[PDB]
């Protein structure tokens, strides 16, 4: 089965997801998921035709053992990990204004992200997240947009160059 | 005790004051702008009155579509070339309109201005009726046309094929992922402002030539509400040109914008114009010019050279990669015609001569390929024969720009023929022109959409068009046609005994 | 000229003999319904559902999408165009909600239109009927002026609040109720304005700039607790089901049916105003018009998902009570409102069954829906300790 | 087939060019304005007129007309179609009426068709709303039910009194008015009786029957002198000006005006009641649209008539005393409905106050045209008889 | 607190006992007949709900018109025959619409039953939108159409030509001037049932065959009104048929609004759709025995047996007299073409070869005739030749009937020529048919209408013309043509300079 929309990878997923039945091992799972299959740093592109339907799946069940475990204010502010969303929030924010360049700037951004996205942070504090962190990452990214030379920026990305056509 | 009332202007004339200060009182949207907060509105409407003036258009419109149009057969009577073009046309149009909703509520989210974010409002309103319209093309073409397969399940069929990756980039993704303000840009100060105003009049154009009167009814109705989203467009600008910002950020946001939009649009509309069409109207090189360099580029833009707007510094390349671009796609729109949800036709003999005439040199190198492809049966259904083989077979492989999404194949075009290819922390990447890797270099995050050799790798072309339902109601004949003729229509069990698998080119590469 | 230059291809006898030519023998399909794969809520496919569902182009991985893979461009920092993580509610397919009135655009601005232009009619037979003769000068420039006037910016508050939505609503038929949800209110605060416009037309004196009830609104005691709560539901909600659930199945149907109905609608008759009643018909038809799609989307689809429908009424259950305290401190301000009103106006007991079919109305059509356990003398009690 | 079988001149390119080619250069007259020869009452002709003036086909022998001749075939005896001999008044130029508002069929049935859309909207959001709870149980099952309900046949009676014109009406324009006037008329009745329907609905054990309103009208004290001042205007009177004048300069003028806004209008409020507002709103909506029309034909065009303007005057005054008295008495019965209503509901300085409005509002609208000299506190006086 | 309502049929169940009795509840118009008071409508309208069941359709109808039928120059690509003809068809038919208006009006009066004046009254309304759509039909061709004069001004250049006259026998007087019932047999029974409700749809036919799609816009909405009507007609039988006065006066009347209305239409209406198109539809020979002797004569008048309703007597005689009926009176049309608002074109070659096949011995008279007159030169200005001249010469008078004003020229007919002429009291009458002459002979005073000859006695043609505003906007080119050409138009001093002077033909019998 090598479907588009089903799939054998898909079903071995849904099936590893039904097997976690309390919030810690759902909540560690879904965040070492979106270290090892999201973002242009994922660890591997193993998965890159499937995951953001499987992490989908992850996501409803950390969000349906929250719900359960958590009382109303934690359910509100904390985060599935047991932390302070505002805490999280507020020294994410700080980071990104000390941020010296824009690649340090996508780091945090980015890394936020991956450790972060809701099932594990209430909504309202990682959207209120991405309104300031976007803003910085993209102050600095647009600044002199154009000056680095292609030659110049493929070395900062550090990507490996395989063939030009001009 | 005289006959009073209050009109629109009188009530609108305090809007202004409506909004009030908080400390949270702020958008929600990351920016690297300020909108003014005392940017101000070129139209007085107030929700009532915004009904009226649209609710008189539509009785208009849908009289004349269920009326006399209906009693003249008006839905059949139409090239069938265009009746496949409107399936694209249309529903690629719709996808625009309804992100367009979206797009306008980050920015009245983002005007902090009673009044500007009332203009944002009225668009967002207009977008959704919009929205609905190129709907009801679709519904009316299915209902009464010559072939309603495509027009009755576009929303998922489209899904399909590579061209409408392209078409979500610029006006799904490019109308609402990012600044608010870049993202305007996209939509109102080049989107409509460059194509979509004088595209949508030009439709009705093409559409009147071949037959066609249900679209313009639709389309040229949809243009009456053009205005305020021009102003819109021009509005953000003005509300953010006394930042600090702006001198800083503008023009390059500007730039990407208006590279984005060209990537597609230079390629695409020329394509559904000239090799969707039976009867021309004007050659797609000089409607570019006049369009993008003379009307776009250089009248409307130098007006808004007063806030700091400058032309795009991609504008040249932009004109240099354009003249052969619509051809260079076609050539691979039909060779990959099982992928669509439309029917496609070779250039016929008087169609060539309209080429050559307008293109110098096109016969000598699409020309003779078409003709090629012809004899080795691309119409027949037992040929066993799609041009897509001819590609492999003279070892032209077809790449998926990363960013853009549209489709190149540099050994076999006459246009731009640049292509760069980047390994990055264990993925491949392909890229068309310099523009577009900047952006992926400078945003990798941003551009992570799986081409459809991606997706499709090792997979058998029928199981991908079945799983897809790229059928027609008989559960067996494709949708998609290498022909627009009433016979020989290719079926699943035709494109099956090809035994065509995808493969992704990139990994040719070491 | 005579038959002008362009020559069009339906009416021109070369061109469409040409064309006619071309023409197969009948349709290359006989399934000439677009949207037939739609799943039809009601006994057959309507045209609301086929010009609708699926125009928004999600993914799988959005639940009930048809496309696949990623979003072409996304935001800095890798935010999806639209994507599950922007509210907390899960559901198995967010295309099932459905207007039960199956507004699209059309029907929509047809309705408004009618009552545009209807109201038109009405105040130039008003004016020309003289009927402002017979309403109390008192409640005309205090009540209608200052109070009725100020409630113009908390209508236009909850307005404001639909703008993230409109952006993030992950569904076209979501996207679209939303969308004229907020579009009614910006529709009210205007009609409000308007009244303020026609009075300073027919009675000398009246003055129809909005600064008299944008200070009572920002400064004043009665609206204070109105205007922080509406100022949280618009800027402190950054979840566009949060915004919507909250602002129309619990503010806005406690205060803003009580201000409306139990107030303004139920004293100025008293005071002669027939005016004030005739925009608060329109306010309270598109409050009802409204709770057929708010009860649809968050009853019938999420707090009944066949897989979230736990999940789902306990997130619900959580915002109605974040929610409900704000209420019901904006209520309990309006209370000091009462003492303003000439003696013998109305009394504690009116006043108090007047709390009560709104809330006997707010348990019934929302908080029993989703199990919220309501105490209606609990609330009453808590409103009435505002009576001055 | 997909093309029909039927060719249509217009697409069918054989039968399309023999037309064209038969086509001349250019238009054969370029005076493209239907009616361009009408005389425009405004700035420039309105369609309003082009499509109306002079379609009704009267010869010069009846003021204003345009053919000539006998009529083709008259009615035993020889009274003709159409004649000068079916009503008193004169005037140079039957044609020269104008509606204000310019209505021709298109714009009537589009403005009452969009009030009949609102007016379901209404009564939906208004029992969803449960509205009816504030109302006085009192008021509606005995002054809505009874009275207002009775008050159908006063409407149903001034409805066909415009029989008659809708026959002998002398020109289009007036032709189009009356009719209009008149179904606008049958309108209000049908929606009194619309309203008790809906009352049936949302009240268990309310009775829409007509059997109690209709017996209080054929046979009650309230109404006595109201329906025989109808039942005259309407068999009594043969001709067609009489009718529509004393109908709506007169009798409707101040027995209706005061029944519906001075009572029902004015009192509905005070017991909760916004529904019947609601309506009476269309019908005074209606009255003052019915009432720039009845100006125009009578004051403007007649009683202001360049050669019969002295003569017109003599015959309006006569018919202004000729029915002011039926209709006097009519009010001076009503009065009497005021003793049926609870203690303390509203005391004689009001109702006089209302009742000078009337005679105020009649004087001014109606009687100064014509030069009628009437004395508002004898009329006010000899109605206010009718009390305890 | 579920949302409620209440619809029509609701309010209509109690709209019967709206009505209350008194001493004088009772007609003001003469009849013989007494209408039941309790007798019931077929369909349960009131005010509000008519008024939106009517707007909707003018949605449709006027969106059509306003947007596709302008932008498809619909009113401009008609034959110019059929412009011509719609002059006529349009303002005749809107005075018929017109009058229906005072008729249902007076039978609004006439019904006691409220249901049934309810009834009658929707007529009433419908009636004055038929009008105003009528009025429209004019008001758009002349605002778009090929030639204007006449369209813009039917409705007092109409009173020149004696074709109106007949007209308003059967649209305007037959309609209102009599007893009640019997004018109700000549409007619902006999002229909607009979021949405006199939008429309508003809026309349309007929106009679409020649290009114009105007017409059957707003006719097709014209006729979904007509069902109203019908019923009205129906129902006014059965409010009479228990009044022992209907079995003795019932057939009597019929009989002679049945023969009133086929005396004009079937020479008219057969005239203005063959003689006044390019195109054909059908035989007017079929049509009319189809209509009349079987939809009507057959199936309508059969459901009305049950009430003691009979075949007109005078049925046969109609057959007898209709088939060369339309073709004798368009050569009366066209010798006078300068009394009429219209321009005529004499049959073409293909056209004559029709008439020919379709009536045999056509071509030896009429068209033998037609050749004569353009070989005279007929149509060309300076020839000094009108067909009128062509008719005194060979002494082949041309008289009115005093009843039905239809004209008729005994001599020369191929149909009926019968002629009575009769002195009474110092004035001479002549009569086409014995239907008619008893008519007069019983009722002289119902009939006392002057024709042309009479009023134009004595006159030179030219100054009648003139005097009645027969020109165009030159003043000096006349509205009337004998020819559809764009040269070579006849002008008022062409007419004059033939020194044409009416006399009344009556007189030779002095
Ligand atoms: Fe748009
Ligand atoms: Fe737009
Ligand atoms: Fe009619
Ligand atoms: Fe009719």
């Amino acid at each position: 089965k090598l479907g588009i929309h089903s799939n054998d990878t898909r079903d071995a997923w849904v099936n590893k997801i039904a097997q976690l039945n309390t919030l810690e091992k759902a909540a560690e799972m879904l965040k070492q998921f979106r270290m090892d299959h999201t973002t242009p740093f994922r660890n591997s592109y193993e998965l890159d035709n499937d995951y953001l339907w499987i992490e989908a799946k992850l996501e409803e069940k950390v969000a349906v053992l929250k719900a359960r475990a958590f009382n109303e204010v934690d359910f509100r502010h904390k985060t599935a990990f047991g932390e302070d969303a505002k805490s999280v929030l507020d020294g994410t924010v700080a980071k990104m204004n000390a941020a010296k360049d824009k690649w340090e700037a996508e780091k945090i951004h980015i890394g936020f992200r991956q450790a972060y996205k809701p099932p594990i942070m209430p909504v309202n504090y990682f959207l209120d997240g991405e309104r300031q962190l976007g803003t910085r990452l993209m102050e600095l990214r647009n600044l002199n947009y154009y000056d680095t030379p292609l030659e110049e920026l493929r070395k900062q990305r550090g990507v490996r160059v395989v063939h030009l056509q001009s | 005790r005289a006959p009073t009332s209050v009109n629109a202007q009188e009530v609108h004339r305090w809007l202004q004051s409506f909004n009030w200060d908080f400390k949270n009182n702020r958008t929600k949207y990351a920016t690297k702008y300020k909108m003014a907060n005392e940017t101000k509105e070129q139209f007085k409407l107030i929700a009532k009155e915004y009904a009226r003036m649209e609710a008189v258009k539509d009785e208009r419109q849908f009289g004349s579509l269920q009326d006399a149009l209906t009693r003249l057969n008006a839905g059949v009577r139409v090239h069938p070339k265009w009746n496949e073009t409107m399936k694209v046309v249309s529903n690629f149009l719709e996808v625009g309109e309804y992100n367009a909703i979206a797009a306008t509520g980050m920015l009245w989210d983002s005007a902090q201005a009673a009044e500007q974010k009332n203009g944002y409002l009225a668009q967002v309103l207009d977008e959704i009726r919009h929205t609905h319209q190129c709907a009801y093309v679709n519904y009316y073409f299915a209902k009464n046309g010559q072939d309603p397969a495509g027009h009755n399940d576009a929303r998922r069929t489209r899904t399909i094929g590579p061209l409408w990756k392209g078409m979500k980039r610029v006006f799904s993704d490019g109308f609402i992922s990012g600044d608010a303000v870049e993202c305007s840009l996209n939509l109102q100060l080049v989107g409509e402002a460059c194509f979509t105003n004088p595209l949508i009049v030009a439709v009705t154009e093409w559409a009147a030539a071949n037959g066609d009167e249900i679209t313009p009814t639709v389309f040229l109705s949809i243009e009456t509400d053009e205005l305020r989203h021009m102003a819109n467009g021009y509005q953000t600008v003005v509300s953010i040109a006394n930042d600090p910002a702006s001198a800083k950020y503008l023009n390059t946001d500007l730039n990407n914008a208006f590279w984005t939009q060209q990537k597609y649009f230079t390629p695409v509309l020329g394509m559904l114009f000239e090799y969707g069409s039976k009867f021309k109207v004007e050659p797609w090189v000089k409607t570019w010019d006049r369009w993008v360099y003379e009307d776009w580029g250089g009248i409307w833009i130098g007006r808004l050279g007063k806030y700091g707007v400058e032309s795009p510094r991609s504008l040249k390349d932009a004109k240099q990669d354009a003249y052969w671009a619509h051809h260079d796609l076609y050539l691979l729109a039909y060779a990959l015609w099982p992928t669509g949800f439309f029917r496609l036709a070779l250039p016929d003999q008087e169609e060539m001569e309209w080429f050559e005439a307008n293109y110098p040199g096109w016969y000598d190198h699409y020309g003779k390929i078409y003709e090629e492809w012809r004899a080795r049966g691309c119409e027949d259904p037992s040929s066993g024969f799609i041009p897509l083989m001819w590609f492999i077979e003279n070892n032209h492989p077809i790449y998926i720009d990363r960013v853009s999404q549209v489709p190149f194949c540099p050994s076999l075009a006459k246009g731009a023929s640049t292509l760069r290819v980047h390994e990055y922390n264990g993925e491949m990447h392909t890229f068309s022109d310099q523009w577009g890797e900047r952006m992926w270099l400078a945003e990798p995050e941003r551009y992570e959409c799986q081409n459809i050799f991606e997706q499709y790798e090792g997979r058998e072309l029928s199981e991908v068009i079945a799983e897809l339902h790229g059928l027609r109601s008989d559960g067996k004949t494709l949708i998609a046609q290498p022909h627009v003729r009433g016979d020989k229509l290719w079926t699943l069990d035709d494109i099956k005994r090809l035994n065509c698998v995808f493969k992704n080119p990139v990994k040719a590469f070491n | 000229s005579m038959l002008g230059e362009r020559r069009r291809g339906l009416t021109d006898p070369e061109m469409a003999a040409v064309i006619l030519k071309a023409l197969p023998e009948a349709p290359l399909d006989g399934n000439n319904k677009m949207g037939y794969f739609v799943t039809p809520r009601w006994k057959r496919l309507t045209e609301y559902e086929a010009l609708t569902v699926y125009a928004q182009p999600n993914a799988d991985w959005i639940a009930g999408g048809l496309d696949w893979g990623d979003w072409t461009q996304k935001f800095h920092g890798g935010r999806p165009s639209w994507g599950n993580e922007t509210t907390e509610l899960r559901t198995v397919d967010w295309f099932k909600h459905r207007d039960p009135l199956r507004r699209w655009h059309a029907p929509y601005v047809k309705d408004k239109a009618e009552e545009w232009r209807y109201t038109d009619r009405f105040l130039q037979g008003y004016s020309a009927d003289g009927q402002i003769r017979a309403m109390n000068p008192t409640w005309r420039d205090e009540f209608i002026n200052r109070y009725w006037g100020a409630f113009l910016f908390n209508e236009y508050g909850l307005f404001n609040a639909h703008s993230q939505g409109a952006r993030e609503a992950l569904s076209d038929v979501t996207r679209v109720s939303l969308a004229f949800w907020g579009f009614d209110k910006i529709d009210i605060a205007q009609m409000i304005q308007l009244e303020r416009g026609f009075l300073a037309k027919i009675v000398p004196g009246f003055d129809e700039s909005t600064a008299v009830p944008k200070a009572e609104w920002t400064n004043g005691e009665v609206y204070k607790s109105a205007r922080l709560a509406v100022e949280g539901l618009w800027q402190e909600v950054f979840d566009w089901n949060e915004s919507a659930f909250s602002v129309h199945a619990v503010y806005d149907a406690l205060f803003g049916q009580f201000v409306r109905r139990e107030f303004f609608q139920r004293l100025a008759p008293r005071f002669g105003d027939n005016l004030t009643p005739f925009f608060i018909n329109q306010a309270q038809t598109y409050f009802q018009i409204a709770k057929q799609g708010v009860q649809d989307l968050y009853y019938n689809c999420l707090g009944d998902d066949p897989e979230f429908s736990d999940y789902n009424r306990t997130v619900m259950r959580n915002w109605t009570g974040k929610w409900l305290e704000p209420t019901i401190a904006a209520l309990r301000d309006f209370m000091g409102l009462f003492a303003k009103l000439p003696a013998g106006t109305t009394d504690k007991e009116e006043i108090t069954a007047s709390l009560y079919r709104v809330v006997d109305d707010w348990i019934e059509d929302y908080a029993s829906r989703i199990d919220f356990k309501a105490d209606r003398d609990q609330i009453v009690k808590a409103v009435l300790a505002g009576l001055k």
